RNA sequence: GUUCGCGAAGUAACCCUUCGUGGACAUUUGGUCAAUUUGAAACAAUACAGAGAUGAUCAGCAGUUCCCCUGCAUAAGGAUGAACCGUUUUACAAAGAGAUUU
RNA sequence: GUAUGUCUAAAGUUAGCUCUUAUUUACUAACAAACUAG
């Protein structure tokens, strides 16, 4: 059984786990990007597995 | 078959129950058509009407008008105008869903509007983002009127019930959580079965509780999530990649 | 598709704009180009 | 002076749609249907808000079914608009119900005319429109004044008693009242119904009435002084100090109110 | 006031199509902001009325049309074209769909083409990823054994129906076993005539058994701990066949 | 169905009727919308507390808000309408002195 | 005593020191000798 989420106090209440809270990715610059987004996603997924086993 | 005959009057106009719900409050709110000043006792109920496909299928005005949106009250089993209903009063077959190929990812097979994502209850109409085919089937406790059964018999009853409603991919009743997961060949068959077994019962007429059929609260057919074991994620990813390779061939043939 | 667009006669009793609704919206302040901020140029305070 | 380019009317703008339809019915049927439809519309205005305990009676008396909370007294109060609708429909239902008590065969035509002249000269007693719109009292006084003329030209050789039913000029006075408060009720109920469907405009910004000379004058002078210090002070990025220098300002103002010399050691 | 994105498949095979604009029609089904809604009919005498269900900014953020909710260039779903772009560029281009209301409004008002919309937007990179796609494609009851979990029930009905001329069926996927059932005496004789023989669906081999017992789903197992164990034992029995 | 023109029968009958034919009058509605749950109203039912300055009892007006409600409202009211208090480390240096590895 | 706030499965999402004990003092109570709230 998973955890309750807190009640929507108002009809447009924001739940801050599903999405980015407000997507404000930086303005595109002249340098290439994806080679370190891969490192970020790999390190984040390893942190996800580590929280799955240690927390 | 059903292409030969005409569709039957499943219920008279006078033989419908009233739109005023069961009294769950003090006074009747005629804007939202509901009850207020109190909330004790379930709004939910066992539906009095079932589908019975092989008897009540047939050819309506909707075949003459060329429309291929199905009938939400055929699936509930509660149409008054049987052969004159504008929608279709038969099971969604392969050719009808094939003519639904232009609009079934926007609307469902009843003409209802698919929303952004699911509800918090995961039950309703559905999304235009998931090509959702698997139906969660809960609420089996009151659907049996809390009768002690083995899980294989309940799985057999759910298999025989949802075999009436189109082509089946895969059914798996969960013994530990008392729920099924009925996956279909098409999305429209899943939509039609969700409307079809909405709040009915798994009770057979061969059992003693057939007079007290409409006592508890019936089934709970809802849209299901992904199947979180990695084997079904594996079969999902490889079937999606094979359908993507088919669409690769289509995009190369187009341009 | 050469299309004639025909705005219908709405019902005069209904809400003329049923999509119109009170809602609070946060608009993104996007940055298309980075704007220069140019400022060319102790104990008493 | 009336507007000269008013080619648009109300009903002439509703004939030209596909929704309204022309027919010929009895006046009493039209009155009974406007009573039924007014009851349905006010009942739906009540029931959309969730005020299901306000049993709007068929004679348009709003009565709470049970005694209330305060939360069920805040949502269940309504403005001059809804109640003004309710009182004009009380008035019209009294009119149409006296014509019905005629048409049913119960009451005489003379007793109909006296009943109507009783309605149109006791709107302030039978109905209650004087509460929610007080310039109705003008018309109510005029109706009383017309009563005071007509009962002493109808009763020269008759003395005192009921029976007078020359209801024409009081009827004119209430029709001129309705001539005045058609567009009033159009704007009021347009704002109410768009609050019910569209909702409250979220940028309600409050104009400075006589409760807010002090607070908004404080915000005025405080923003002015803080802009003056931020102009004067060199190269300081504001995080915390911008909040605190103004305290000296308010300190000085209390030092001005106490007539104490505002001497602070180390101020520039 | 931008004109709508409605592709050639929603409007249909007509040249003169009369649509109806309603300014501020309804909330769009992505961001719940109101917009000018265009509803029409594909023919003049069509029974189905087809309306735009998303606003113009949500259409151009996904490079999709407003009616059939598929791609403007390719007429395919958003999830699958994002999957195809992930197959091409080796980069998981996914469409980040919102779930909070304020996030929906925020994510629609910004000037960007999110997801895989930028690739299919201009036709140059569209045909670039198209010939990359071409480069990728250059590179009376019965019992049933040997049903891997990627074999549905409807394919087992369809192949048996195709080998005959056209009857229910019961398959325990967690036990990886199958069964078939009908009533006609001659239908079983014709099933024997059109053959432990092998059913070949998609080269995946399914062995048949004339099952004289009347099987229920309890015959395939009563529990889930029986199903996996019987599947392992029956795969070892298949190795005993081999 | 109404009318105009023609032919054929009753009929070797310019009266009338029937049958057959060409034309004209008349020309594409309605749906953003499906009839009880599963596309979302909120109050009320239970139980407990029971108000912002602090030693108490309070009048308030404000501000921020990706909180709204009642209100015709740019008035007014909603406890000063409610949440506000919570965490709290780097635009980080320079001089001088001694104790340590080489 | 209000405003107002908070809680409430019917529906199952797939693997010095330690101590007992009494007196005093302070703040609180719609608790008592038919009614009083921002
Ligand atoms: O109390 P009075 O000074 O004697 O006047 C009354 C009174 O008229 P006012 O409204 O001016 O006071 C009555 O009105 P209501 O009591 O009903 O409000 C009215 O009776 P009706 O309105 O029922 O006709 C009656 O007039 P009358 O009895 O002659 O019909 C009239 O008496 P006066 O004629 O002597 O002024
Ligand atoms: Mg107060
Ligand atoms: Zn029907
Ligand atoms: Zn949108
Ligand atoms: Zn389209």
């Amino acid at each position: 059984v998973a955890i309750k989420k807190p009640k929507k106090k108002y009809g447009t209440d924001i739940d801050y786990n599903e999405d980015i809270v407000y997507e404000q990715a930086p303005m595109p610059g002249i340098y290439d990007t994806s080679t370190e987004d891969r490192q970020i996603k790999k390190k984040f997924e390893q942190f996800e597995r580590k929280v799955n086993r240690k927390g | 078959s059903w292409r030969d005959k005409s569709a039957k009057v499943q219920v008279k106009e006078s033989e419908l129950p009233s739109s005023i719900p069961a009294q769950t409050g003090l006074t009747f709110n005629i804007w939202y058509n509901k009850w207020s000043q109190g909330f004790a006792g379930n709004t939910r109920f066992v539906s009095p009407f079932a589908l019975q496909p092989q008897l009540h299928s047939g050819k309506t005005r909707g075949d003459n008008d060329g429309q291929l949106f199905f009938c939400l009250f055929f699936a509930k089993g509660m149409c008054c105008l049987g052969p004159k209903c504008e929608y279709l009063h038969h099971i969604p077959d392969e050719e009808d869903i094939g003519k639904l190929a232009l609009r079934t990812e926007v609307l469902d097979c009843f003409g209802r509007e698919k929303f952004a994502d699911y509800r918090e209850d995961m039950g309703g109409i559905g999304s235009f983002r998931k090509k959702n085919k698997t139906l969660y089937v809960g609420g089996i406790d009151g659907a049996l009127n809390s009768k002690h059964l083995k899980p294989a018999q309940i799985e057999s009853r759910i298999r025989f019930v949802f075999s009436r409603l189109g082509d089946i991919d895969r059914i798996r009743y969960v013994e530990s959580k008392n729920c099924g997961f009925v996956k279909f060949k098409y999305q429209a068959n899943a939509e039609f079965a969700k409307e079809a077994m909405s709040n009915q019962t798994l009770l057979l007429p061969s059992d003693k509780e057939w007079d007290d059929r409409r006592e508890g609260t019936g089934l709970l057919v809802k849209w299901a999530n992904e199947d979180p074991d990695p084997a079904a994620q594996k079969r999902l990813q490889e079937e999606l990649k094979l359908e993507s390779l088919n669409m690769m061939v289509h995009l190369i043939n187009n341009n | 598709h050469h299309i004639e667009v025909v705005s219908k006669q709405m019902d005069p009793l209904l809400p003329r704009f049923v999509g119109k609704k009170a809602r609070k919206v946060v608009a993104p302040t996007e940055n298309d180009e980075v704007v220069p901020v140019l400022h060319m140029d102790p104990n008493e305070w | 002076l009336p507007t000269n380019h008013n080619k648009t009317k109300l009903l002439k703008s509703l004939k030209n749609t596909k929704y309204f339809q022309q027919t010929t019915i009895d006046w009493v049927e039209a009155g009974l249907q406007l009573c039924r439809q007014g009851h349905n519309m006010l009942n739906l205005l009540i029931h959309r808000k969730g005020l299901t305990y306000l049993h709007l009676d068929y004679n348009f008396n709003l009565k709470p079914t049970k005694t209330l909370t305060t939360k069920e007294r805040k949502k269940s109060r309504l403005g001059n608009s809804f109640h003004l609708m309710r009182e004009l429909l009380k008035m019209m239902k009294l009119i149409v119900d006296t014509h019905v008590q005629f048409r049913l065969g119960n009451v005489d035509a003379f007793q109909l005319a006296d009943g109507i002249h009783y309605i149109l000269n006791h709107i302030g007693q039978l109905t209650g429109i004087y509460r929610y719109k007080y310039k109705v009292m003008h018309q109510i006084r005029a109706c009383k004044d017309l009563k005071h003329i007509i009962y002493y030209k109808f009763n020269k050789n008759l003395g005192k008693g009921p029976g007078c039913g020359f209801w024409q000029p009081a009827w004119r006075v209430w029709l001129n009242f309705l001539r005045g408060t058609i567009p009033l009720l159009e704007r009021y109920i347009g704002n109410l119904i768009t609050r019910q469907f569209e909702g409250r405009s979220n940028e309600i910004v409050k104009t400075t009435t006589k409760q807010r000379l002090d607070a908004y004058y404080d915000l005025e002078l405080r923003n002015s002084v803080m802009d003056d210090i931020l102009e004067m002070m060199p190269e300081s990025i504001r995080q915390k100090k911008a909040r605190t220098i103004l305290q000296h300002l308010s300190e000085a103002w209390r030092c001005w109110k106490a007539n104490i010399p505002w001497d602070v050691p180390g101020m520039p | 006031e931008p004109p709508p994105n409605i592709c050639e498949q929603c409007l249909g095979d007509e040249a003169n199509i009369r649509m109806t604009k309603i300014p501020q029609g309804s909330e769009c089904k992505i961001c719940t902001l109101p917009f000018t809604l265009y509803h029409f009919k594909t023919s003049k005498r069509s029974n189905n009325i087809i309306k735009t269900l998303i606003c113009v900014r949500c259409a151009t953020q996904r490079n999709i049309c407003q009616c059939c909710m598929l791609d403007s260039r390719w007429h395919i779903p958003i999830q699958l074209r994002d999957h195809l772009i992930s197959l091409v560029n080796e980069e998981n281009v996914m469409t980040e769909e919102a779930k909070n209301d304020m996030m929906k409004r925020f994510l629609s008002l910004k000037n960007v083409k999110l997801g895989g919309a930028q690739i299919t937007s201009d036709p140059s990179e569209a045909d670039n990823i198209v010939d990359k796609l071409k480069n990728i494609l250059l590179r009376k009851s019965f019992f049933l054994y040997n049903i891997d979990a990627s074999i549905p029930e409807w394919k087992i009905t369809d192949t048996v129906s195709q080998l005959l001329g056209i009857l229910s069926l019961i398959v325990n996927h967690k036990a990886k076993c199958g069964g078939l059932r009908f009533q006609s005496s001659e239908l079983g004789e014709r099933f024997v005539s059109k053959i432990r023989g092998v059913l070949l669906i998609d080269r995946f081999r399914i062995f048949i058994i004339p099952w004289s017992s009347g099987f229920s789903a309890a015959s395939f197992g009563t529990n889930t701990a029986e199903n996996i164990k019987l599947s392992l034992s029956l795969n070892k029995l298949i190795q005993l066949e081999l």
